[PDB]
C-alpha cells in the first residue's frame, strides 16, 4: 500500500503530468476549434482560489491563430513573473468556460 | 350537445377530433394505448381523452353547465406502432386551462395518475408529453442550471465527479466524515450521502451534516479546489426536510440532494423553489427502471419523467447506470441526455421523441452517471455524457486497494486523460485501454486501480 | 450550450 | 472478515443466512426474485439483501469501520413460487436501525427504492413487508381514524356515501358549489374534488373553498345531518399546500383530501400530522393499478403500498373500484380491506399476507369505494365494505335523469335499503335486486335510476 | 356658500383669489395654462385650482360638511408666459393639510397626476413647486447625502468616477465581474449595473451580487482606495427588492442601486428609509427628457421631478447627459445642479426657477453625468458638475482600446489633470486640450484613449 | 461581429433584420418613429431596437460575451403612418 | 493593446503624476479661497482605509497663510516619516471636506 | 371493531 | 454647501 | 363571454 | 373649532 | 462497546 501526498492542485488537467508545448499547444487548438475566445488570467497564489483573477488585456475575442494565444501568455508570464497563469476559453453560446487550465503555477 | 340526457355514452362523437390541430400552447400527450376487444381505436382514444379531462363514465347534467368543446381533452390522431400491432399511438391535446400553473405533476397525475379505462382501454402508457412554452415559463425549473452551477464552484472543461459514501447505511457521523475528508482530497469534486441516508439512530442528520462540512472546508483548504458533498435533506415532513436545508445553508454547505422518489414532488418543487431563494445547489435522485420506469408497455415512460424532474427543479438529475446498458439504448441514453441539457429538442421517433420539446432559456440539468462503474468506464463515459455530466464512482473510488484518496486520484487521473485525449482529437472509446495505459505510467494509483478491476 | 440550439436558431 | 481486500466478490458468504430467525423488530420483506441465469437464489437473494442494505458491488475498506453483521441486511429464507419455476420468494430482514423512525418511505424506497441487482438479478418484486410494532409505533398514522371519524361526524350504523363533483374539470366556483350543495342536501354524507382540482385558471383554490364551504353550511341546515366536502390541498410547494389546508380550517370545513401520487409521500406525511394538529379529517386518493402496483411480476404490491400509506397517514384511503373487479380477487379485496382497518393481520398466503402484520393501537383507515358505480352495485358494496366505508358515486348521483339531489336521493335510498336488509339477516348480495326494487316502490329517485343503469 | 344648490357652476367665485397672500406653509405651483377659447384666464386657473384639491365638474352637498375656505387649492395670481400668448403662468396655492405627511407624490398626483380640466382648459403644465419646510422636515430625503458619503468613502477634493458595464445585457456574472474587477483597479471609484440589469436568465441577481462584490473587495486591496459598485436592487415586488438589498448589505456591499422609472415613487422612498436604517448608500436612476420631461409645453419640468427625487431620497441622482447639451440649456443645467445639492434655492426666473425652495438641513445629492462622454468631455464635465459630482464613462471605459484597466487610468488621469488645473486656476475649458495633452505625456494610456475619440 | 473594435458604429448592420419572422415567444412593438433628419428609415428603427435592448452608442467589447444575435431586439417591419409623412411605424421583436 | 497595471491608489488626484511643491500650494490656496480650514491627517500605511487617520495637532482653523500649512505638514513628515500624509480642508458650511488629498504615501 | 381482533386476543 | 444657502441667510 | 372568442375558436 | 381659529383666518 | 452486547448478538 502507498500511501497518497498532499498538495495543492489547479483544476483541469492539474493531476496529469505538467503540460509540454504541444500539449498546450493541442489544448488551445481544441478552443479555438470550439470557436471559443481564448483568454488569459492571473492571480498571486495565495489568491488563486478568488472567484476574479486579473484579466490579462481582453480576451483574444476571434482569434484563430494558435502562436498569438500562445506570445501573449509569454508576455503576461514577463509581466508577472510570479503569478499563476490561467489559459481559459470564452464559449459565448454556453456564457461559460468552455476550457480553463493553469499554464503556470506560479511562484 | 344542448340538451341533458342521462346515461351511459360512447366518447367518440365528443372525444375524437380527427380533424383538430393542436394549438401552440395545447399539453399534448402521446399514449400507447391497447383496446379492449372488440372496441375501435378511435373510441378507445376518445376514451382516454375523455377521462383524463371532461369525460365521466355516464352523462352528467353539470357538463352543460360550461363549454366542454373549450375544455375536453380531444383525440386528434392515432398511429400504428411499428412492431405491434395491438397497440396504437393516440395523440391527444389537452387545454392549457386544464391545469394549475406551475404544477407540472397536475398535468402527469391528470394524464395517467387515475385514468383507468371507461371500459374501452385494456393497455395504457404515456409515451411522451409535450409541455407548450407558456406553460414551461410558470415551472420554476432547475435553481441554477449547469452554466451557473460551473460558475458557482469554478469547474470548467470537464465532468465533475462525485462519489457516494460506502457503506450505504451502517457509517457513524465521524467515520462518514473521515470517508468524505479522504475523497474530496484526493481529487473528487463531490461526495453524497446515499439516498438512503436521512437521520437514522447510527447517525443522526445534524451530526452528519457539521462532520461532513468540516470534511468538506478541510479538503478545500488541502487541495485549493472547491468541494462540495451532496448532503441528503430528504426528510418525513416538509418542516423537517426545510429544517435540514436551512442548517445546510447555515454551515456554508454548497449542495444538497433529494430523493424525489422518497420526498415526493411537492416536496421537491418546494425545494427548488427554496433553493433557488438561498443559491444552494440541488442534486436530485430518481430511480428509473424502477417500480414506474421499467416495464416497455406499462408504465410512464422515463423521458416524460425527466421532463417532470426539470420542470420541477433540480441542478442535478440521476436515475441509473448508462455504460452498462446496451449500444441500442445508448441512442436512448443520448436523447435522454439532450432533454436535460438542450434549450429545444426536436421530434425524432428513433428516439422516442413524438413532439418538439421546447424549454426556452429554462437552464439545463447536470446529468449524472453512477452504477457499478470504474475506471475502464472513464472513456465511454467521458465520450457520452461530454462535459456536463456528473461520473459518481462510490465503489470505483472507496474500493480501491490504498484507500479513498488514492481511488479518488486514480479515477481523477482517468477523467482527465480521457479530457485531454479527447481534446486532442483522439476517438477516446476506441483507443480508451491505451489511453488510460499511458496515464497510468505516471499514476501509480491509477495503475493498481486498472489492476483492480477489469476492462 | 444553451443557445446554441435554440428554437430561435 | 475482518481485513481489507479490493475487488469484487460474491455476496453469499455475508448476505444469505439461512439459519438466521428474525428479530420482532426486525423489519422484514419477501421478494419474488428472477435471478439472472446461472446464478443461484441463494447468492441472488443475498445480492438483493445487499444492495438493499449495507452492500456495494466492490469491497470497500470502510464497511470494517463499522459491524456489518449488526447492520447488514441478510436473506434468511428461500421458497419456490407456487406457479411459476423462474422466479422464487426471499426473505430478507433488516435491523430497524437502519432506517429513519417515522419515515416508512425510508424503509421503502432502501427495499425497492435504488435496488437494481448487483448483477445477479434480473426481475424484482416487493411482495409483502412486516413492519414491526416498534417501528409503527413511531409512526404519525391516521390524524383519526376511523372511530372517531364516526363520533366527529356523528355518523353510525352505515357506510358513508360520497360523490366527485363531475365533469372533472371545467366548473366555475360557483357553479361547483350548485354541484355540491344539491348533492348534499339529497342525502350525501360527502362530496369531494376531483383529485385534479387543485386551483386552475377556470376555478382558483380559495374561490372554490368558499363557494364549497357555502355550499355545505346551507345543505347541513336543510338536512339536520353534517355534511363534508373534500377539500382538495394538493399543491405545488408545501407552504401552498400548508395555506389551503389552513383556509379550509379558518373557514370551517371538517375534512380536506390530498392526492398522494401528485403530492408525495413528504407532503403527505406533513399533512397528516398537520391534520391531527388541527382536528381536520384527511382523505387520501392513492391510485392502485395505475403505473406502480397493476404488473403482477414487476412493481410494488398495492398490500405494501396500503400499509405505506396507513403509516403515513390517512383518514380515508382510495385506490380504484372493487365491484368490477373478478370474484377471484374479491379474496384480495377482501385482505387489502383487513390492513386498512384491523389492529392485528394475521399470516395467509391465500390471500397474499406473508407476515403477521400488528399495528397494535394505529387506527384504522376507511375504505374508499369509487368508478363506475350505481345503484345496482349497492348491495355488493355494502356486503364487501361493510359498515367502516365511504361509497363514492360521482357520475351515478350527477347523470341521475333528475338532477343532483335526486341521484343523492336514489343512492342514500339504496345504501340504506341493503343496510336495513342486512341488519335482518337476508344475503343482500343474493337478493340485490329484490331489495332495490322494493325500495324503489317508495323512491322514485331511485326507482328512474334503476331505470338508467342496468343491473 | 352656505346652502346647497345642485348644478354645474363656474370656479372663479370660489377658487380664484387674486388677493390671497400664500401662508408660508402652503404648497405653491406654476402652472403654464392654454385655456379653452373662449374661456377668461381667471375662470381656467380657477379650474385648475379646483380640479386639483377640493373641486367637483357639479356641485356637492357634501362641500358643506367642511370648510371649502381653508382646505381649497386657490389661484392667486397670473403671469403672461413670455414668448407665447396662448398660454399663461398661474401660481395656486395648496394648504399643507391636503397632502400626507412624507408623501411628496401625493402632492405630485394631486396637482398634475388627475387633473384634466374641468372643461376650461386645453393644456396644463407644471413648471415648479414650491415645497414649503414645514412639508421638507416631513420627508426622509437622501439616506445619507454628499457631505456623509464622502465619509463614509473617504473621498475627497474631486468628482468621482463610474462606470456602467457594457454590452448592457448578456454578459454572465462572473463575466460581469472580471468587467468591474478590471475597471475598478484601473482608477474608477464606482461601476454599476444597467439600470436594466435585474435578475436575468444569463445572469441571476445573486450570481452577479457575489462576483460583483469578489471583484470589488480585490481591486479595493490591490488599489488601496475604496471601491464600489451600484448593485441594482430594482425588482417586481417590494418583497424582492427588499432581499436583494438585504443581500448587497450581507455581503458588504457599499451602494446599491434603484431604476426610480421601473420601480415607482412607494418601492424607492421605502428604499431610501431601509438605506438610512442600514447605512447603504443609494444612487438614483430616472431619466429626464424621456416621456414625462421632454416636450416643453405637455409635461412635468424636470426640477419638479428633481425636488420629489430628492425628498423622495437618494445619494446620486442621473438623468441624461449635459455636455452635449447647447449652451442655452447649460444655465438651466446650472440651476440643476443647484437644486440638487444647495441648501436654498432663490427664484431666478431666468434658470425657471419660480419659488425659493429651502431644503433646510435636508441634504445634498451627488449630480450624475453620463452619456456618450470620454476623456475630451472632461475638461467641460469639471468645470460644470464641480466637485460633488459623479462622472460615469461606460463606453468611454470599456472602449478603450487596451481595456477596462487602461480605460479606468485614462478617465483618471484625465480627470485628475483637469481639477488639478482648476485649483491652479487655469480655464480648464478654454484650455482643456492643452491640460489634456500634457497629461497624455505621461499617461500612454490617456494619449491613446485622445486618440480613440474625437476632440 | 467576432472581433472587438471601439468605436461609434451604425445600427443598421445588427438591430435592422428585415428578414426576421417573429417567434410566437416574441414580445413586439410598434413605434411611431420621426427620425432626426437625415437619417435612414431603416437606422433609426434599428437605434429603437438598439437602445431598448443590447445597445450601446459606442461598441462594447462585452457585447462578445454573449450572443448578441440571440438576446437582441431587432427591427423587422417599417410602414408609412397613414396621414403623416415624417413618421412611420416600426415593428421590433424582443 | 496595453495591459493595465493594478496598483493601490490614493483617492482624490492618486490617478495624475505625483504632485511637486507648486501643484500641492495651488490646492491648499484653493482650500483657503473656499474659506476651508486646512487640516493634516496621517495613518500607517496598512490602515489607510480606516475612517479616523491621526489628526495632527487642530485643523488650522481660519489660516491664511498657505507656507504655515507646508510647514505643518513637514512636521509631520518629522514626527511620523513612515506614516501616510493627508491634506483635509474642512469645510463648516457643509461640515463635510471640501478637499482631501494625500501628500505622502508613507512607508 | 378495534379492539376486537388484536394480536393480544 | 448644506448651510451656507439657508432661507436663515 | 369568456370562452366564446377565443383563439381556439 | 378646528379651522375656526387658524392662522390662516 | 454499543453493537458489542446487543440482543441481537
Amino acid at each position: 500500500m502507498q500511501d497518497y501526498k498532499q498538495s495543492l492542485k489547479y483544476e483541469t488537467f492539474s493531476y496529469l503530468p505538467p503540460m509540454n508545448a504541444e500539449r498546450i499547444r493541442a489544448q488551445i487548438k481544441y478552443a479555438i476549434a470550439q470557436g471559443w475566445s481564448p483568454g488569459i488570467e492571473h492571480v498571486e497564489v495565495k489568491n488563486s482560489m478568488n472567484q476574479y483573477w486579473y484579466m490579462w488585456k481582453l480576451p483574444f475575442f476571434g482569434e484563430q491563430n494558435v502562436d498569438n494565444v500562445l506570445a501573449e501568455i509569454e508576455a503576461c508570464r514577463s509581466a508577472y513573473p510570479t503569478h499563476q497563469v490561467k489559459l481559459v476559453a470564452y464559449d459565448n453560446y454556453a456564457q461559460s468556460l468552455g476550457l480553463a487550465f493553469v499554464v503556470y503555477r506560479g511562484n | 350537445v344542448k340538451k341533458y340526457s342521462a346515461g351511459v355514452k360512447e366518447y367518440r362523437q365528443t372525444y375524437w377530433m380527427p380533424e383538430y390541430t393542436p394549438l401552440d400552447s395545447d399539453i399534448l400527450a402521446c399514449f400507447k394505448i391497447t383496446p379492449q376487444p372488440g372496441v375501435d381505436r378511435e373510441e378507445a382514444a376518445a376514451a382516454v381523452a375523455a377521462e383524463s379531462s371532461t369525460g365521466t363514465w355516464t352523462t352528467v347534467w353539470t357538463d352543460l353547465l360550461t363549454d366542454m368543446d373549450y375544455y375536453k381533452g380531444r383525440a386528434y390522431r392515432i398511429e400504428d406502432v411499428p412492431g405491434d400491432d395491438a397497440a396504437f399511438y393516440a395523440f391527444i391535446a389537452y387545454p392549457i386551462d386544464l391545469f394549475e400553473e406551475g404544477s407540472v405533476v397536475n398535468v402527469f397525475t391528470s394524464l395517467v395518475g387515475n385514468v383507468f379505462g371507461f371500459k374501452a382501454v385494456r393497455g395504457l402508457r404515456l409515451e411522451d408529453v409535450r409541455f407548450p412554452l407558456a406553460y414551461v415559463k410558470t415551472c420554476g425549473g432547475p435553481p441554477h442550471g449547469i452554466q451557473v452551477e460551473r460558475d458557482k464552484m469554478n469547474k470548467y472543461g470537464r465532468p465533475l465527479l462525485g462519489c457516494t459514501i460506502k457503506p450505504k447505511l451502517g457509517l457513524s457521523a465521524k467515520n462518514y466524515g473521515r470517508a468524505v475528508y479522504e475523497c474530496l482530497r484526493g481529487g473528487l469534486d463531490f461526495t453524497k450521502d446515499d439516498e438512503n441516508i436521512n437521520s437514522q439512530p447510527f447517525m443522526r442528520w445534524r451530526d452528519r451534516f457539521l462532520f461532513v462540512q468540516d470534511a468538506t472546508e478541510t479538503a478545500e483548504a488541502q487541495t485549493g479546489e472547491r468541494k462540495g458533498h451532496y448532503l441528503n435533506v430528504t426528510a418525513p415532513t416538509p418542516e423537517e426536510m426545510y429544517k435540514r436545508a436551512e442548517f445546510a445553508k447555515e454551515i456554508g454547505a454548497p449542495i444538497i440532494m433529494h430523493d424525489y422518489i422518497t420526498g415526493g414532488f411537492t416536496a421537491n418543487t418546494g425545494l427548488a423553489k427554496w433553493c433557488q431563494d438561498n443559491g444552494v445547489l440541488l442534486h436530485i435522485h430518481r430511480a428509473m427502471h424502477a417500480v414506474i420506469d421499467r416495464n416497455p408497455n406499462h408504465g410512464i415512460h422515463f423521458r416524460v419523467l425527466t421532463k417532470i424532474l426539470r420542470l420541477s427543479g433540480g441542478d442535478h438529475l440521476h436515475t441509473g447506470t448508462v455504460v452498462g446498458k446496451l449500444e441500442g439504448d445508448r441512442a436512448s441514453t443520448l436523447g435522454w441526455i439532450d432533454l436535460l441539457r438542450e434549450s429545444f429538442i426536436p421530434e425524432d421517433r428513433s428516439r422516442g421523441i413524438f413532439f418538439d420539446q421546447d424549454w426556452g432559456s429554462m437552464p439545463g440539468v447536470f446529468a449524472v452517471a453512477s452504477g457499478g462503474i470504474h475506471v475502464w468506464h472513464m472513456p465511454a463515459l467521458v465520450n457520452i455524457f461530454g462535459d456536463d455530466s456528473v461520473l459518481q464512482f462510490g465503489g470505483g473510488t472507496l474500493g480501491h486497494p490504498w484507500g479513498n484518496a488514492a481511488g479518488a486520484a486514480a479515477n481523477r487521473v482517468a477523467l482527465e486523460a480521457c479530457v485531454e485525449a479527447r481534446n486532442q482529437g483522439r476517438d477516446i472509446e476506441k483507443e480508451g485501454k491505451e489511453i488510460l495505459t499511458a496515464a497510468a505510467q505516471h499514476s501509480p494509483e491509477l495503475k493498481i486501480a486498472m489492476e483492480t478491476w477489469k476492462e | 450550450p444553451r443557445l446554441d440550439l435554440i428554437e430561435q436558431a
